[PDB]
């Protein structure tokens, strides 16, 4: 038997950090033809998305 | 009428046996799990609920 | 910022 | 400014406790039943202030930590998130074992 | 003994916060709600967004 | 008896593990592959998995 | 890591006390600007 | 805790309250830098990374 | 407000690192706390609407 | 020869795309639409906003 | 026989774990109840694969 290891440091925050994050329109603008949605994607220093 | 319906969504899944890895990132990143070295569960005594 | 090397009862650290 | 960098200072930096200083936990008492125990598996009580209890109708308290209650038909004063504590009384002893 | 006194109409504080809306129950209420949670009830935020 | 084990806002739902929820009443979405299963339940099974 | 605190002098719940941790141009601005901007609710 | 009561005639919470120091200490060490340590004395809520 | 409920729980923090600084747990009873915190601040029976 | 085979009740993917809305015209779905467009579809956003 | 010897060294004998890798406990709910508490007591968690 051999075991693979997990890295158990610098791989993950000790830090209260969100799993996912939920991003609701800042604008909608409906429109007869179309359903327009705008968002504002913030991605904070120490996050990759 | 459409006010007089509803919605039944559901789901089955069947021999699956539902998994929660002890995983800081909750990825397999070894068997031996990233918070199964972690020396707070490990060296000190924790009463899960 | 608080390094909590306690097996037992640790921080939150919040943070950001 | 002045403030702002002898405020940024790591040595003077803001804390703050709640003042209810209080970890609450809801122990269910059914209908008929007149006693209760509270099982505490093992802990390391470091600075534990004391205890603080009152026994609240399970109707006029929400289930803690919830977006929605469906279950919560009720809308008079729920104790839980004011004072307005009314049983202290129907408290006829009470015991603590720290082992 | 055991009836939750102050679901009474001599609540007299229930009695002025709901006179502070009006006599009718189609109410157009304007309030100020405070923040309440420790961390930020008191905290003196410095320069910054 | 105070340590949820994600424990960092990780999930939607950070104090349990939402496995579903009832869609009829679902009014903020986390309901994820057209059924009742959630966002936090599913990404926790495909990261597993 | 350069600080070595016992981790209730941190969050002064067995800390040394306000007069003592505070700087002492931060009390003396407490102080001082203590008539109308009160500070010491926050420490 | 062993608790003998009044038998009411309806299901009834006991809000047990302990003793904790549920404090916080702001950080704030630069512009647009916010961080807090939290910390509760008997029952802290923090876990490992 | 929605106090101590993390599933719908407030958010504050920086722009720069949008990491949220208020965590909220389900034990702790803010409004209860600010009940306490008035009422040994002050007598009660003052009406203070605002 | 000419005629779209894609267009007929044994199109087993489109029938499976149709009960999973439900069994009734009155439909009140819930899905989640992915980015499909190769530049942003698989792009690493850096912290920023 | 070679088999035999560089088997019967310490350092070089067979190891095994069962496949599932699980400790397995049966909670029992009754009928009607839709709720389940599961209180284990402190231990060591050293090595716990979730």
């Amino acid at each position: 038997r051999q075991t693979v290891v997990a890295p158990t440091r610098n791989v993950t925050t000790e830090k209260a950090q969100r799993l996912q994050i939920r991003f609701y329109p800042i604008q909608t603008d409906d429109t007869s033809t179309g359903y327009r949605v705008r968002y504002n994607i913030n991605v904070g220093d120490g996050w990759v998305l | 009428q459409p006010g007089q319906v509803l919605s039944y969504k559901k789901f089955l899944c069947d021999n699956y046996l539902w998994t929660i890895p002890f995983s800081s990132d909750f990825m397999y990143m070894g068997e031996l799990t990233d918070l199964g070295q972690n020396p707070m569960y490990t060296n000190n005594s924790h009463s899960m609920v | 910022y608080p390094f909590d090397p306690s097996g037992v009862q640790r921080v939150q650290l919040s943070g950001g | 400014n002045q403030l702002e960098l002898m405020l940024r200072n790591a040595t003077n930096d803001q804390t703050f406790v709640d003042y209810l200083g209080a970890k609450n936990a809801l122990y269910s008492v059914p209908a008929g039943s007149t006693a209760l125990t509270i099982n505490i598996p093992a802990r390391t009580w470091e600075g534990m202030r004391g205890w603080s209890f009152t026994r609240i109708k399970a109707a006029e308290t929400p289930q803690l930590g919830a977006q929605y209650d469906v279950n919560f038909k009720y809308s008079g004063s729920i104790a839980y998130s004011d004072g307005g504590f009314y049983l202290s009384h129907t408290f006829r002893n009470m015991s603590i074992l720290f082992d | 003994d055991n009836v939750n006194p102050f679901n009474h109409h001599r609540n007299w504080g229930l009695k002025y916060r709901s006179q502070l809306l009006g006599n009718s129950r189609y109410v157009n209420f304007h309030i100020q709600v405070p923040q309440k949670f420790f961390a930020i009830k008191n905290l003196l935020l410095l320069s910054g967004s | 008896t105070s340590i949820n084990w994600p424990g960092n806002d990780r999930l939607l739902t950070p104090n349990m593990f939402e496995i579903k929820r009832s869609v009829a009443l679902d009014t903020e979405g986390f309901t994820m592959s057209q059924c009742d299963i959630t966002k936090d339940w599913y990404l926790i099974q495909m990261a597993t998995n | 890591l350069t600080t070595a605190t016992p981790r209730l002098q941190y969050f002064h719940i067995a800390g040394p006390g306000t007069r003592e941790y505070l700087s002492e141009d931060l009390q003396q601005f407490i102080s001082a600007t203590g008539s109308y901007f009160d500070l010491k609710n926050k420490f | 805790i062993n608790f003998e009561l009044d038998p009411m005639d309806d299901p009834t919470y006991v809000y047990m309250l302990y003793g904790v120091f549920d404090t916080v200490r702001v950080n704030q060490p630069e512009r647009n830098v916010l961080a807090m340590a939290y910390f509760r004395t008997p029952f802290a809520t923090g876990n490992a990374v | 407000l929605y106090h101590d409920s993390g599933v719908c729980s407030g958010t504050l923090n920086s722009e720069r690192s949008g990491m949220n600084v208020v965590v909220e747990l389900p034990d702790r009873n803010t409004e209860l706390s600010y009940q306490y915190m008035l009422a040994d601040m002050m007598s009660r029976h003052h009406y203070f609407a605002l």
